[PDB]
């Protein structure tokens, strides 16, 4: 995942 | 005994292409699919991507604008964002790094002004990360909210929690979007929808244990994105 | 596929007789109220009036000790309250005037301390009013919570608002039970219980523009008060 | 009313  | 809405009105905005910060990929495919969903269910929808801090207040006045008494206001942001003693602030592409509120939009203002135009509906979808700025010096005291009952946030993650979205995105939605979209057309009160939504992203494998919808809502009465425009034939 | 609870375990607090703060009058007929429809879904109920701030910490560490992995907890807390930054404090009967944070319990603590028990599900239903003290000066920095994905908050007013009883009450439920106690026994998810508890409040002539009823959830599986408890025959 |  890439996280905001 | 049908709720009615005197219109149905959305900003969507999704930031990627950080000057200073990590850029993002899925904001635009998340913009696209809400927008496209909201438009089948009647909505007037600015949709806007990679805004300066400039752009992105332009944009607030001019969804402001286009509310009025009993519309239904939506706001979608799909990008970095931070949260400091509750109020939740959305980051332009243009931010410094570091950066302190004053770089950013507050949403808790953005819903005090969207209460002077006395909305029947306020929904806020938030979709980005909700740690604190240790840079952001400043304290909120802001004025409390009038009781409208008639404000949902869904917020992508929990406070101090991050949102997601799948490394090297490409075609893929977001982890919110991503079990939004299956769930936004029906007809049930937004909580309701919202409320499944959480579920469903439940049982996502990717964000257990660091990614989960949190639903915030004092609507009472029961409105929904589907409630027909007053006047119009349903 | 029945959602099961290792335990049901509740502690409720009515706060009414303040040394040095308006006295209430309700809690005490709400916390009778709410120990009733809790046992007869099971609950082992710990229900307690008029605490002083020392009664209040060991109340709590006695609920905490009968927490563990899988239980179903839930806090209600009848009397004044106040919220700063975010964070909600429920203030003793021997409360100074002017008070601080020290004076009075975190809600947010106490659900930081449940989680450490991996409790299956934490429910707080805090009927006090949510104004700034404007004497507190302190800062929170609490650290973030884990992500369980099992929290229900049922405040029973917004941010910077009030919560009401009925003046000179007598036997008369405070706005939040009078509507709660008739839904509470239903077989529904926590969330949505609480959303129609939402609906029936916003009939309530007296409190239009003042009161209403907030939740605020991140719990994914559908979980209800009244889920059986593990092991036994339902 | 009476507030909490």
């Amino acid at each position: 995942v890439r996280p905001r | 005994d049908q709720p009615l809405a005197k219109d149905k009105v959305a900003l969507l905005i999704g930031n990627m292409n950080y000057r200073e910060h990590p850029k993002l990929k899925a904001p635009l495919v998340d913009v696209y699919e809400l927008t496209n969903l909201l438009r089948q269910l009647d909505f007037k929808v600015v949709s806007l991507l990679d805004l300066t801090e400039y752009e992105m207040r332009n944009a607030v006045d001019e969804f402001l604008l286009l509310l009025d008494k009993g519309v239904y206001g939506l706001l979608y942001y799909a990008g970095h964002g931070y949260e400091n003693f509750g109020n939740s602030f959305m980051v332009p592409v243009d931010a410094p790094n570091p950066y302190r509120s004053e770089n950013c939009l507050c949403v808790q203002n953005i819903l005090k002004l969207m209460q002077e135009k006395e909305t029947g509906l306020n929904v806020f979808l938030l979709d980005m990360c909700r740690k604190r700025n240790d840079y952001d010096d400043t304290i909120p005291i802001l004025d409390a909210l009038k009781v409208t009952a008639n404000i949902v946030f869904g917020y992508a993650t929990c406070q101090g929690a991050e949102a997601f979205e799948i490394q090297h995105s490409g075609l893929a939605n977001g982890i919110f979007m991503k079990f939004l979209k299956d769930r936004l057309l029906e007809d049930k009160k937004i909580t309701v929808l919202l409320d499944e939504v959480a579920e469903d992203m439940g049982k996502c494998h990717l964000t257990k244990g660091k990614q989960a919808l949190e639903i915030r809502s004092s609507l009472s009465e029961k409105r929904a994105l589907t409630d027909p425009i007053q006047g119009t034939e349903y």
